[PDB]
């Protein structure tokens, strides 16, 4: 159900090389929030990859720690996907945390890599999450 | 670095 601790999300980012605003995905709910992931180019250059939580809320007064691994999948091989993790204490000030130089940009669109295909790059978010604050008082 | 961190 939507109250379950964790969950793995992905989320495939289309006409990938030609990526100029920032591009959010479908909500996935886990401690019943909503967990979005966020890709945007950063300096083209690099990879901005971020996981959001409860961002839309006009709320302030939850809080919501977690731990996540965002990976970029690697559709020729998976042990050569690229993720990295976080930790970090999610609010409304501070709805979002990840990494603005992910990977090369040149990286990623490089056909012969192995994570881009028909321009379409797949990202992955493993999220889990405590027990919010401030929400299902 | 990977720029760990907001966003923003
Ligand atoms: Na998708
Ligand atoms: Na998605
Ligand atoms: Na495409
Ligand atoms: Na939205
Ligand atoms: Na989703
Ligand atoms: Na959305
Ligand atoms: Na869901
Ligand atoms: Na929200
Ligand atoms: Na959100
Ligand atoms: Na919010
Ligand atoms: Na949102
Ligand atoms: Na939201
Ligand atoms: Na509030
Ligand atoms: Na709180
Ligand atoms: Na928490
Ligand atoms: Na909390
Ligand atoms: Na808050
Ligand atoms: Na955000
Ligand atoms: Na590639
Ligand atoms: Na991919
Ligand atoms: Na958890």
């Amino acid at each position: 159900t939507s109250w379950r601790s964790e969950a793995t999300f992905q989320f495939t980012v289309e006409r990938f090389s030609r990526l100029s605003e920032s591009v959010l995905s479908p909500p996935c709910f886990v401690r019943n929030l909503p967990w979005k992931i966020m890709v945007m180019p950063r300096f083209q250059k690099s990879v901005g990859f971020f996981l959001q939580c409860n961002a839309e809320s006009d709320s302030t007064s939850w809080s919501c720690h977690a731990q996540a691994v965002l990976k970029i999948i690697n559709y020729r091989d998976d042990e050569k996907s690229f993720s990295r993790r976080i930790s970090h204490l999610f609010f409304h000030k501070e709805n979002d945390w990840g990494f603005s130089n992910f990977m090369a940009w040149s990286e990623v669109t490089d056909p012969e890599k192995g994570f881009i295909d028909d321009d379409k790059v797949t990202f992955e978010v493993f999220v889990q999450a405590d027990a919010p604050h401030g929400v299902a008082w | 670095d990977p720029g760990e961190g907001p966003s923003t």
